[PDB]
RNA sequence: CCCGCAGAAGAAGCACCGGCUAACUCCGUGCCAGCAGCCGCGGUAAUACGGAGGGUGCAAGCGUUAAUCGGAAUUACUGGGC
């Protein structure tokens, strides 16, 4: 599942603009971020202490397009993984192919990156993969089948990628779909001001 | 620069920078397309003139012919205004705690004195007025002292007289040739717009009362008050700098 | 009840009559009558005019009528609009050549009437009583004055149990005749009940 | 910068001749992500007026904890009234593990990784201080060498 | 370095020798 | 016209022209020579730093007069920092050593 | 954290200098100053009323318009400050960075 | 939206509204001084969103109609003087303020 | 498991929204009909009943029930009290 339905309000509720609709304009106006996330938006929505941990929680969740159950699993693993439980979660979501593809010029939105993978359009280490959740360890070379490179929307996605700050933890020759996994993404350079701790905390009582 | 107030027209530098960006992107595209030697040389010739005009519009025909901006205004022109950047950097320009008004006689005042206006003295010594009221306890805070000075109560002029009791004001003429032009004096209260300058002081400054302005200057800090009272005072500066004879004399 | 009218109690000293004129039992009967009709009407077509008081002088078959308002211009008309209308409306209503001179209200935040008609109007605008009652009335303390006691009747907010509110600043010694205070009422017929309000502005002492 | 935090606010009453009056209270903890805190408790006839006092009273009468790397030096233990609180430091990765008061008092003292628990009474007015007293005792790994070095 | 500033400049110049 | 403090320009943090937004009444290069000839260094320093150019210096100086401490914390004028930026833009590499 | 960072900016602002050196700027020396390379000749977009994605007046390059807030939205207040946004790619804490950048 | 010529004036008492007419502009015969309002105020753009807190504020104090208001014209500080004549130049399409 | 052919085509629902507990208004009903884990809702302007609009959560699942541990430092060895 993936909810489907709308896509903007999702980025309006949390507050800041997510990454489920990237391209021209958008963000502020043509959606009206912080105007009325629904029927009763602009008013007096007092905050809590549990919601501040759950809201930030779904924020980083709805982004990569992950369901609750699937996400929770990411945390359970984020424990065993020796090291800061917080970061581990992110690195787990980041290393996810679904994102690895997007972040590499391909697809204007991770939601679209999905379609590519699933439709055998994406190929890793020489072999095609349709499982988005596919873990992309280091050295992993990503690309697109020689039978779909000069497609259309893909070769077009990398255009705005020229504006979107390029990834530093992974190389990629935009020329002929040559993505590479230089090394595990360190939170020190993870495009987002996510408060991972609020998550690991919420996931405990 | 806004023409109406939101339109935002491109300034003198932005027109020059836009020409370089337009030339750079146009030439860079032609190298990919593999254009012949005539066009690529002509494109580089335009970039040579565009970059040169941006840095220094001189010794070459360039820029607009007085449509909005008159000459060009390059980065070199921004530095070299008239005599380098002497007006802004060296001189100072504008300077806070200052004013200007028409000259006046007023022989009743002393030699080391000046009949300053009442409204000007209130405006010039505004932070001193807030500090005096806040210290005395008339105003509760600086917000109340700001509202009191803006409203102009009777108690403000009482505190203003004590604030301008032993504090000199640096008066100066328009053509400051010698050091005698810029001189300090004890600022006295007077119901009038025109500033009262002494008759003996008029000989040194050379300012005849025929629509001649005289800019004031409130001396802030402890050191400048001692410097203006000792060095730059009217009573101290009696004899001339060039000649041995007395400057302040009967004219 | 257990309070004397903070205005009428002083109608003798430090407080003028909002309708000074002579008359005998004969016409006096219908006299104060017309004054009501004219005064009641002058508000109907000039509610938003932000009118304070409304005096009524009467020399001889020619009442004056003075409409004090914070918003004079609006009570003036298009260079003759309002004035003409009213000044003419006082026709058969009094059957006499009735004039009309407007008076500008200085600082509409210290006048009871206004500060009362306002808060009530805000209430009708779906607004929290406490907020306006306090702040939207607290102003009377910033433009000067020394003391202002407000009062909001019951039925405030969703509740069947009517309740009165306090909130007062400075000092309002309404127990002093030489005190002089600006008191006035104001209703607000809302979805339910008629939340009332009383403004007590202490404008200096003697 | 000082970071205030509103724990909670109760109403409380008082019966008298005429009838019965009320006066909300409210408790507030303030501090910086460095190592200083101090709660506050003030009453008032108004919900906002109350918190106003508690805050003021909060900024003053603070404290200075011997925090280390965003956590405690060792698992301290404090108690007050009927509140029994035990705090323990944890390596980086574990967020602030605490219920109400504790969770707050720490989210301003400069704590980032802990895991406490309120044993005695869950009263905020106490569990809030039962925690402060804990850190107030927190013996830092320093000075100890001097406490018995010579 | 003139008048009032000459005393401060002379004292500051002496400090530059050692540090 | 008279003025204590108010509006400031965007390019070089200095007061406005005169008789419009803020009453400037320019000092000029010639008046600096008169102050230098008489020997008023502290009077000359505040005129071209404290109560004119420096943004941080002006804010600190304003609080000193209100409190009744006087003195001055001049620092850098900012107009000189613009000269470093303008010189930097035209190919020259200017920078404050030590 | 807030008091320490605010006090750090005030104390470190008062920084002296002995002398001023001048020399020719190299391609790498200019690259050391550079932020994100001016591409387009556009100043500001007239539809949204904001600086253009990548031009002469930009949010990602140089700095943002607001004191302590992002161009798009979600990176507001004195909180966050040091971080950079995912969408635009601009620092939160700036205010007067456009004066020096 | 279009910026109207007040006919209300935001965040002002009876003192400011007394000088102005029902039109919005200053009345005939009024000694202007300090910082009095010359010609109306108001602005259309707000973008606050109807929240439970904002709805209560709008119901209590209704700012003309929408939830947005600012300013237009006032007398400069220092300069003072009486009114002798007023002229209105409405666009070819917009309906003719009260004084016009 | 691969290659190909149509065509967005064939594929979203469930609970909840007074507080704990993330999500609010308008009708109707008028201690009735009904709700309900606890405190409690309902006797004319019910964020608690029922419907609707909207929102929240989870999702080929959702909710209820049953039942063990947790919360319970409430059988306290770790770890309570008279
Ligand atoms: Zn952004």
């Amino acid at each position: 599942a993936r909810y489907l339905g709308p896509k903007l309000k999702l980025s309006r509720r949390e507050g800041t603009d997510l990454f489920l609709k990237s391209g021209v304009r958008a963000i502020d106006t043509k959606c009206k971020i912080e105007q009325a996330p629904g029927q009763h938006g602009a008013r007096k929505p007092r905050l809590s202490d549990y919601g501040v941990q759950l809201r930030e929680k779904q924020k980083v969740r709805r982004i990569y397009g992950v369901l609750e159950r699937q996400f929770r699993n990411y945390y359970k693993e984020a424990a065993r993984l020796k090291g800061n439980t917080g970061e581990n979660l992110l690195a787990l979501l980041e290393g996810r192919l679904d994102n690895v593809v997007y972040r590499m010029g391909f697809g204007a939105t991770r939601a679209e990156a999905r379609q590519l993978v699933s439709h055998k359009a994406i190929m890793v280490n020489g072999r095609v993969v349709n499982i988005a959740s596919y873990q992309v360890s280091p050295n992993d070379v990503v690309s697109i089948r020689e039978k779909a490179k000069k497609q259309s929307r893909v070769k077009a996605a990398l255009e705005l990628a020229e504006q979107r700050e390029k990834p530093t933890w992974l190389e990629v020759d935009a020329g002929k779909m040559e993505g590479t996994f230089k090394r595990k993404p360190e939170r020190s350079d993870l495009s987002a001001d996510i408060n991972e701790h609020l998550i690991v905390e919420l996931y405990s009582k | 620069v806004p023409l109406d107030g939101g339109r935002f027209a491109t300034s003198d530098l932005n027109d020059l920078y836009r020409r370089v960006i337009n030339r750079n992107n146009r030439l860079k595209r032609l190298l990919d397309l593999a254009a012949p030697d005539i066009i690529v040389r002509n494109e580089k010739r335009m970039l040579q003139e565009a970059v040169d005009a941006l840095l220094d519009n001189g010794r070459r025909g360039r820029a607009i012919t007085g449509s909005n901006k008159r000459p060009l205004k390059s980065l070199a022109d921004m530095i070299k205004g008239k005599q380098g950047r002497f007006r802004q950097n060296l001189l100072g320009k504008r300077v806070d705690y200052s004013g200007r008004s028409v000259i006046t006689v007023g022989p009743y005042l002393r030699l080391h004195q000046c009949g300053l206006p009442k409204k000007m003295a209130l405006e010039l010594f505004k932070p001193f007025i807030y500090g005096k009221l806040e210290l005395r306890g008339l105003a509760t805070t600086i917000k109340a002292a700001k509202k009191m000075v803006e409203r102009e109560e009777a108690v403000v002029w009482d505190i203003l007289d004590e604030v301008i009791r032993e504090h000199p004001v640096l008066l100066n003429r328009a053509p400051t040739l010698h050091r005698l032009g810029i001189q300090a004096f004890e600022p006295v209260l007077i119901e009038g717009k025109a500033i009262q300058l002494h008759p003996l002081v008029c000989a040194a400054y050379n300012a005849d009362f025929d629509g001649d302005q005289m800019a004031v200057h409130v001396p802030l800090t402890l050191e400048a008050q001692l410097e203006a009272r000792a060095l730059m005072m009217s009573t101290n500066n009696i004899l001339s700098p060039a000649n041995g004879e007395p400057i302040i004399v009967p004219s | 009840g257990q309070k004397v009218h903070p205005n009428g109690i002083r109608l003798g000293i430090v407080k003028p009559w909002n309708s000074t004129w002579f008359a005998n039992t004969k016409e006096f009967a219908d006299n104060l009558d017309s004054d009501f009709k004219v005064r009641q009407y002058l508000t109907k077509e000039l509610a938003k005019a932000s009118v304070s008081r409304i005096v009524i002088e009467r020399p001889a078959k020619s009442i004056r009528v003075t409409i004090h308002t914070a918003r004079p211009g609006i009570v003036i008309g298009k260079k003759g609009e309002d004035v003409e209308k009213l000044r003419k409306v006082v026709a058969d209503i009094a059957g006499v050549p009735a004039q009309i001179n407007i008076a500008e209200v200085r600082k509409p935040e210290l006048d009871a009437k206004l500060v009362a008609d306002s808060i009530t109007s805000q209430l009708e605008r779906r607004v929290m009583f406490r907020r306006a009652m306090k702040r939207a009335v607290q102003n009377a303390m910033r433009l000067g004055a020394k003391g202002i006691k407000v009062e909001v009747s019951g039925r405030l907010g969703g509740a069947e149990i009517a309740r009165t509110e306090w909130y007062r600043e400075g000092r309002v010694p309404l127990h002093t005749l030489r005190a002089d205070i600006d008191y006035n009422t104001s209703e607000a017929h809302t979805t339910y009940g008629v939340i009332g309000v009383k403004v007590w502005i202490f404008k200096g002492e003697i | 910068e000082l970071q205030e935090k509103l724990i909670a606010v109760n109403r409380v009453s008082k019966t008298v001749k005429g009838g019965r009056i009320f006066s909300f209270t409210a408790l507030t903890v303030v501090g910086d992500g460095n190592g200083r805190v101090g709660f506050g408790y003030g009453k008032a006839r108004e919900v906002p007026a109350a918190i106003q006092k508690a805050m003021e009273k909060a900024r003053r009468n603070m404290i200075n904890v011997a925090l280390n790397n965003g956590t405690l030096q060792h698992p301290v233990k404090g108690v007050h009234t009927g509140s029994r609180v035990f705090m323990q430091p944890a390596s980086e990765g574990t967020g602030i593990i605490a219920g109400g008061a504790m969770r707050a008092v720490l989210e301003v003292a400069g704590v980032h990784n802990v895991l406490a628990k309120a044993y005695g009474s869950t009263n905020p007015i106490n569990v809030v201080r039962a925690t402060i007293d804990g850190l107030e005792n927190m013996n830092s790994p320093e000075m100890v060498a001097a406490k018995r070095g010579k | 370095p003139a008048g009032t500033g000459y005393a401060y400049h002379q004292d500051r110049m002496r400090r530059r020798a050692a540090g | 016209h008279a003025r204590s403090t108010g509006s400031y320009s965007l390019v070089t943090q200095q007061p406005l022209g005169g008789k419009a937004q803020f009453g400037g009444q320019r000092f000029g290069e010639m008046e600096v020579w008169a102050l230098e000839a008489y020997g008023a260094a502290y009077t000359l320093q505040e005129m071209l730093t404290v109560k004119s150019d420096d943004v941080n210096g002006r804010t600190k100086m304003y609080k000193n007069i209100v409190d009744g401490n006087h003195q001055m914390e001049p620092g850098m004028p900012e107009s000189f920092n613009v000269l470093l930026k303008e010189i930097r833009s035209l190919g020259i590499n200017i920078e404050l050593e030590d | 954290m807030k008091d320490l960072l605010k006090f750090l900016k005030a104390q470190t602002k008062t920084e002296e200098f002995d002398a001023i050196k001048i020399a020719l700027a190299s391609p790498d020396m200019i690259r050391s100053w550079s932020f994100g390379e001016v591409k387009k000749p556009e100043t500001i977009n007239y539809r949204t009323f904001k600086p253009e994605r990548d031009g002469l007046f930009c949010a990602r390059i140089f700095g943002p318009v607001k004191d302590y807030e992002c161009l798009c939205g979600k990176y507001k207040r004195l909180k966050h400050r040091g971080v950079i946004c995912e969408k635009c790619g601009v620092e939160v804490t700036q205010t007067k960075v456009r004066r020096e950048r | 939206g279009p910026e109207e010529i007040t006919a209300d004036i935001p965040n002002v008492g009876e003192a400011a509204l007394s000088k102005l007419d029902e039109s919005g502009i200053v009345y005939i015969g009024a000694e202007v001084t300090g910082g009095d309002i010359l010609v109306g105020k108001v602005t259309p753009k707000g973008e606050t969103q109807l929240t439970p807190e904002e709805k209560l504020l709008r119901a209590i104090f209704g700012e003309k109609a929408s939830d947005v208001k600012d300013s237009s014209l006032r007398v400069p500080n220092g300069v003072s003087g009486t009114v002798i004549d007023v002229q209105v130049f409405t666009r070819d399409g917009v309906e003719k303020d009260k004084r016009a």
